[PDB]
DNA sequence: AAAAAAAAAAAAAAAAAAAAATTTTTTTTTTTTTTTTTTTTTTT
DNA sequence: AAAAAAAAAAAAAAAAAAAAAAATTTTTTTTTTTTTTTTTTTTT
């Protein structure tokens, strides 16, 4: 006789009235204006804040805290009332609420067996994200032995038939068969995380969970993101996990088995239903977010941008002297190095990508690279990139085998289809790809690397799959010369060991060479030493991380035109710089200096937010260049 | 007309099936064109001049015309096609009776559907809906042969198990023989059979389209005996089709979420 | 979609056409009024007169004697179009129509082949009734293997399932359930009749079959009375009694059989479907009537009677010296034994039984006995009373 | 001459016997592919 | 002569083909036993 649930069915009492009279501090229904927007399609679900949950009642906050895997249809049905006697949505249609600003947090280490079933929340690292589909919520099935049908079965993370046949003297638990109209679905997206960097224990290898997303906060993750999840910790069931026997559910009845039917064996587990009972722990995500978000949210991010970010990045553009206060803010660790820190951000700030009307794909990224004696701060400068910039992926030498290294594959393990996996091209895509040990990468890969950067792309066809990825990203490289120390003596194509077309395609070097100047080498003591007695102060970014990361992102969707002025600058200085080409340089003057040129006017015109490169802009490209391209010192 | 029941049961009903029917007689016969040429006369012309077998209508001049079958279309595509087809076989039958042995049968395309879904974006609620759709062939089998009337030998008796129509969904599956009553070991007779050319590409969503931090999603899809070949690999192609769910994709094995593949039965492909 | 039996459509038109025009002699149409009587349950059956069927139209009455059973469940039909265009009743009542004053009249030997079908008019005294049931008319079916259903089947005097389930992709013919509440009924009842004495020819046994009573009909005979059944004879399939192997129906599709299953003895009969085609003759009645129409409680038989033999029979009963009026009308060719005609005259007027507050029979009709020398007329007496 | 015992024939009912019957799923096998080690071969 | 790079080998893992493996009572017929009825043959 549809025996009630108390609790569950008070915390719907409670969380509608929750809904249709907590109050924003304009003193306005906000959750009446959220629910407003649910009549549209592709919307099915509110997001309410579990900060007004405990506000408007502590109670009702702790319960659903403690209890909720049982309330949450339940308050999904609360708010299909709270709309459905507002609006006149379709009936059929289903509701989801969405919790976010929970105030504890846990780790992955945290999620232990007794978080089971109640609310939860964690950072991560979205490893890959598996296609869309439907998934089955609640099936209506029909009887083939008396073909009754069987409305409105639970699917409990996995195909569940009925337990048995709804007419008493028919007792079917076998041969059914799935009206698929009737049966409802959700929208449903599998995902793999794992373990933030910062919370890794001692010798451990990065744990990984797989997410669950339902229908809304589907796509939102994205493979490389930081995004922290907020929902429930379920099991899902298992099967043939161990080859040894553990934990089996079984009927309960005494029967036996008459002779010549015994239950034993094979007929005696189908008998008496015996089934494993193996789990794993499969994170069913409610919501998710940036784990570091960008804002509170040219023209659409404008609009997200507030009121405060929107002065600060405009007196940042405004400012003069933003040059040498980016280099600062980027750099306050290094000292001198300043072609380095200028190439750096230029190449951090970018070029615009063209295609012609053929449909040639001229490069729009610029590429760096840091060639110097040991201990020059070549991987400092990376791993500065790195630390900053998101999208900044990071690799040194031989530690990418070149699967990983640009793309893999695998197979839908529920589908037929196929997930290609993300290799460090694409999630440094429309990024930065820090490679370390540039000169020590295998041909195998370094070619890989080469057609990346020639096609700004990569298809991949490999155990089953073929696709087309796009990899947009530029490469900042490390290369150790030949001999372990740079010789001035000697060209750059013999001092280095890359392959020529690599070398071609490269748009700026720089080269670090460790003379014994003790006027600098007391400014380097001093700078290091300084920091590390003072590491938490003693650091002048004018402009904060957070600042200037907003500023590249916003500054990143102006295109420069260039003037006809500028051109004539352009071609003038390329001519001159030919001239100087014509003693000799220890790399060679081609047209693809021109093209490296105007890329970093390109790019200045970009840290400007101008829409037109301008000889300023133009002639500090050239000086840059000019001063990157260094006469071989015969002696 | 319009009542509490769903669209797909409405058009189910068979006072609406003629109903329906008759007005898409009508305005073939009668929708005469932009500029009074009544254009549909030239283009069955030239459909028997080649013995196309697939007509195409363009759907802004079906809804401005005829609104309600429009409307019909997303939401109950099959059984508006099925009717679309009988409708069809009827005016070219009426314009050359000579092409009963034709085929006897003629596809309809639809072209021209407003609403582009985006392959990122195809969720549950686009299931057993017509959608258009872009992509890039990633993959294109060779053309297979696909029962669409099929006849069995009953090797009990060598009855000719009568010609079974065979809907995508599910295989048919003779219950017994109507001579010699088994259901025996049924099997299919080669030759009176009639089949249907079946090809099964993969379409994904186009890099050039992709957005920043992602991988482009590829959805199947199946053309049937007069688009197959009609679309290489990487060719940039429009598909307008009923994406699709309930054919036997479905992950009921063990160890899985009880979650669905699906496809789509292309009703038009375009290249570009 | 349909081919229809034309010639049966035209003739339920002139029917229909037959039953809404035939004035009788005053006027009013007395086979409307005889309609809007059946208005009642228990009123199911309008009995019909060939005589105005014929003098309504010709070729009508010749077309509906000829082929009787082809156009007779169409004449139903035409009766309830008839009654419920204008009335109100359960619209699952079915009307039967069946048919009287045939002039022409057949011997029980003269049923023959050439007679199957057409309407006949037969008399033979009935042997034995059987009691009332309802027999099937046309029943729902449901396919036990794809749980389809199959609407009125309808019966040929036997229990026939339908040919094959109505699922095309289904070839049932074996597994069928009868939804014995959506099946139709008709009362029915079979009684036995032979042939008369007067029909017999010379040397033979009389000729005994079944006939059939449908509808209102189902009770009209009794045991002893000679009745004029004006029905349709038909032949019903028949029994496995027959030992001599005649008229195999078998399949025309010429399917044989693979090795293993060789189409040779019972698996082959079975497979081909061959059965027999044995038959016998059985009557289907629809209007019973007396032989010869008797008179054509005392208020009861005066009411049945008409009116000028009513007369007669009241002026008689007043007549003076019926006694010996009555004795010489009884036995005209015997002569003596007055007395004896006096007392068997006043055993057939009988007297009157009588029950008791005990209950006990108290019997009133009297009991004769006539004992003599040879050649008195004594069996002369007694064919006197039985004729 | 009437009664009755026996005979053959016909029928009902209970016990035993007769007959009808492909489809779905799982597992071995083969065959390739990929990783990583080992080996061999070219260079300074 | 020894180091670096490349090629081949060895071994583990995965995907499809095709041969194996498993499940699996109920309804109809018909012979035999028993009783019953009409008749003929025999006895009182
Ligand atoms: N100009 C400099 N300014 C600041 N630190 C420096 C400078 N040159 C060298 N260093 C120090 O040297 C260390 C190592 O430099 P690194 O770039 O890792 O060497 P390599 O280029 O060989 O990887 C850095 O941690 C950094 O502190
Ligand atoms: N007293 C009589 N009056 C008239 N007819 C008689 C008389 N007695 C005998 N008969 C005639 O005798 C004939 C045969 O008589 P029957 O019926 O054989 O008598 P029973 O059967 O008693 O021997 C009849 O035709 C009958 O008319
Ligand atoms: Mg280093
Ligand atoms: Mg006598
Ligand atoms: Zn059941
Ligand atoms: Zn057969
Ligand atoms: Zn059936």
């Amino acid at each position: 006789l549809e025996v009630r649930d108390e609790v569950a069915e008070k915390c719907q009492k409670l969380f509608l009235d929750f809904l249709e009279e907590f109050q924003s501090s304009d003193g306005e229904i906000k959750y009446l204006q959220l629910a407003e927007e649910l009549i549209r399609p592709e919307r099915n679900t509110l997001v309410v804040s579990f900060v007004d949950l405990e506000q408007f009642n502590q109670q009702l906050s702790t319960t659903i805290q403690e209890e909720f895997y049982r309330v949450y249809p339940y308050l999904c049905r609360a708010l299909k009332t709270f709309v459905k006697d507002r609006k006149e949505i379709p009936l059929a249609k289903d509701f989801y609420v969405a919790f976010q600003d929970l105030p504890t947090r846990h780790k992955i280490r945290e999620l232990t067996s007794s978080r089971i079933g109640l609310l939860t929340r964690i950072s991560g690292q979205v490893v890959r994200t598996h296609p869309v589909h439907p998934e089955l919520v609640s099936g209506t099935f029909l009887c083939l032995d008396c073909q009754t049908v069987i409305r409105d079965v639970e699917q409990q993370f996995k195909y569940t038939q009925p337990n048995i046949c709804r007419n008493p003297v028919c007792a079917n638990r076998r041969r059914f068969l799935l009206d698929t109209n009737k049966s409802r679905f959700v929208d449903f997206q599998k995902v793999r995380i794992q373990e933030t960097q910062a919370e890794l224990p001692r010798g451990s290898i990065p744990r990984s969970l797989e997410v669950i997303l339902r229908a809304e906060a589907v796509e939102s993750a994205q493979a490389g993101d930081k995004c922290d999840f907020t929902g429930t910790l379920i099991v899902v069931p298992d099967v043939s996990k161990l080859s040894t026997p553990g934990a089996r559910a079984e009927t309960n009845s005494r029967v036996s088995g008459v002779d010549g039917y015994e239950t034993e064996g094979i007929r005696g587990l189908r008998a008496l239903g015996v089934r494993d009972l193996s789990y794993r722990l499969v994170f069913l995500a409610c919501c998710v977010a940036p784990t570091n978000p960008r804002f509170g949210g040219a023209e659409s991010i404008k609009n997200q941008m507030t009121v405060k970010e929107w002065e600060k990045v405009f007196e940042m553009s405004q400012d003069k002297n933003l040059y040498h206060n980016l280099c600062t803010s980027l750099f306050p660790t290094i000292h001198g190095n300043d072609e380095v820190k200028r190439g750096v951000l230029l190449m951090l700030f970018g070029g615009v990508p063209k295609t012609t009307g053929e449909g040639t794909s001229l490069r729009g990224d610029i590429n760096v690279c840091i060639v110097g004696d040991p201990s020059t701060a070549k991987s400092q400068f990376l791993k500065h990139v790195e630390e900053f910039s998101p999208r900044a992926v990071y690799t040194s030498g031989k530690a990418s085998s070149a699967a990983g290294l640009t793309a893999a594959v695998v197979r839908d393990e529920e589908s037929h289809e196929f997930v290609i996996e993300a290799g460090a091209l694409m999630l440094a895509d429309n990024g930065v790809c820090c490679i370390d040990e540039f000169d020590k990468m295998d041909v195998r890969d370094q070619v890989a690397i080469h057609e990346a950067m020639e096609q700004q792309t990569i298809s991949i066809t490999k155990a089953g799959v073929k696709a087309t990825l796009n990899a947009r990203t530029s490469i900042l490289a490390a290369a150790n010369p030949i001999s372990g120390h740079y010789d001035r003596s000697k060209s750059l194509k013999q001092n280095i060991n890359l392959s020529a077309p690599i070398m071609s395609r490269f748009d700026l070097f720089f080269i670090l060479v460790d003379e014994c100047n003790e006027v600098t080498d007391y400014a380097i003591a001093r700078r290091i030493v300084d920091l590390h007695s003072r590491i938490e102060e003693s650091i002048d970014r004018v402009y904060s991380l957070d600042d200037i990361r907003r500023y590249l992102l916003f500054a990143r969707q102006f295109k420069p035109k260039i003037s006809k002025e500028s051109e004539d600058f352009i071609v003038e200085q390329y001519k001159h710089l030919r001239q100087r080409d014509g003693t000799k340089s220890s790399w060679r003057i081609t047209v693809r200096q021109l093209e490296s040129m105007i890329r970093l006017s390109e790019a200045m015109a970009r840290m400007h937010c101008c829409d037109e490169v301008q000889p300023k802009h133009v002639k500090e490209a050239f000086r840059l260049l000019n001063k990157s391209i260094i006469r071989v010192e015969t002696p | 007309d319009l009542k509490g029941h769903s669209v797909r049961e409405w058009v189910s009903m068979a006072g609406p099936r003629l109903e329906i029917h008759h007005r898409f007689k009508n305005f073939l016969r009668t929708h005469v064109d932009s500029h009074g040429h009544n254009v549909f006369k030239e283009r069955i012309s030239d459909m028997c001049k080649e013995n196309r077998e697939s007509l195409v209508v363009n759907y802004e001049d079906l809804a401005a015309r005829e609104h309600v079958l429009a409307y019909f279309l997303p939401e109950a595509p099959a059984e508006l096609l099925q009717i679309f087809d009988e409708a069809a076989l009827e005016v070219v039958l009426a314009m050359y009776p000579k092409y009963d042995r034709i085929t006897n049968h003629i596809h309809v395309r639809i072209s021209h559907l407003p609403l582009v879904e985006e392959l990122r974006s195809l969720r549950q609620l686009h299931l057993n809906q017509l959608i258009r759709t872009s992509g890039v062939v990633t993959s294109c089998t060779g053309v297979l042969p696909q029962l669409s009337m099929v006849k069995y030998n009953c090797n009990k008796c060598n009855f000719v198990l009568g010609p079974f129509c065979q809907s995508q969904n599910q295989e048919v599956k003779p219950g017994s023989c109507p001579e010699c009553q088994s259901a025996g070991p049924f099997e299919v007779n080669m030759e009176e059979t009639i089949y249907q050319n079946y090809q099964r590409i993969r379409i994904q969503e186009s890099p050039g389209k992709v957005a920043a931090g992602r991988l482009p999603r590829s959805k199947d899809a199946i053309l049937l005996a007069d688009l197959v070949d009609s679309c290489k690999p990487g060719d940039e192609i429009e598909l307008t089709g009923i994406y699709h769910n309930n054919y036997d994709g479905s992950l009921n094995t063990a160890n899985g979420f009880p979650v669905f593949a699906t496809v789509i039965l292309a009703n038009h492909v375009a290249k570009k | 979609l349909e081919v229809r039996d034309e010639v049966a459509e035209k003739c339920q038109k002139l029917f229909l056409d037959f039953l809404e025009e035939f004035q009788s002699s005053d006027g009013e149409i007395k086979y409307l009024q005889l309609a809007e009587e059946l208005i009642r349950p228990e009123r199911n059956t309008l009995v019909v007169s060939f005589v105005d069927l014929e003098q309504f139209n010709q070729q009508l009455s010749t077309t509906i004697q000829e082929e009787f059973y082809r156009v007779y469940p169409y004449l139903c039909r035409a009766l309830k179009t008839f009654v419920k265009d204008r009335k109100e009743i359960p619209l699952a009542k079915d009307f039967y129509v069946a048919f009287q004053d045939l002039p022409t009249r057949h011997k029980i030997r003269e049923l023959t082949s050439s007679r199957i079908g057409l309407l006949t008019r037969i008399s033979g005294q009935v042997v034995r009734t059987h009691p009332v049931h309802p027999e099937l008319v046309s029943g729902t079916f449901l396919c036990l293997d794809c749980q389809t259903v199959i609407r009125d089947v309808e019966q040929q005097f036997k229990y026939t399932q339908p040919n094959i389930c109505r699922n095309p992709v289904c070839a049932n013919r074996r597994r069928f359930l009868l939804d014995t509440n959506k099946s139709r009924f008709v009362d029915f009842q079979k009684v036995r009749i032979q042939e008369t004495q007067a029909e017999l020819p010379r040397g033979s046994i009389p000729r005994s079959l079944e006939v059939i009573l449908r509808a209102e009909a189902v009770e009209s005979a009794q045991a002893g009375d000679k009745c004029d059944f004006t029905g349709t004879l038909i032949v019903v399939p028949d029994v496995s009694k027959l030992s001599t192997p005649g008229a195999r129906a078998e399949t025309n599709s010429r399917v044989s059989g693979v090795d293993g299953y060789e189409t040779e003895g019972i698996r082959g009969l079975r497979a081909l479907g061959v059965r027999d085609l044995s038959y016998r003759l059985v009557f289907l009645a629809c209007c019973v009537a007396p032989t010869n129409p008797r008179f054509g409680t005392a208020e009861s038989i005066k009411n049945q009677m008409t009116v000028k033999e009513w007369e007669k029979v009241f002026e008689m009963s007043q007549d003076k010296n019926l006694y010996h009026n009555l004795c010489t009308s009884l036995f005209p060719t015997i002569h003596g034994n007055d007395e004896v005609k006096r007392g068997v005259l006043l055993m057939l007027f009988g007297g009157v039984p009588k029950t008791t507050g005990e209950g006990t029979s108290l019997r009133g009709d009297i009991n004769v006995c006539i004992v003599g020398d040879p050649s008195t007329a004594k069996s002369q007496f007694l064919k006197h009373v039985e004729e």
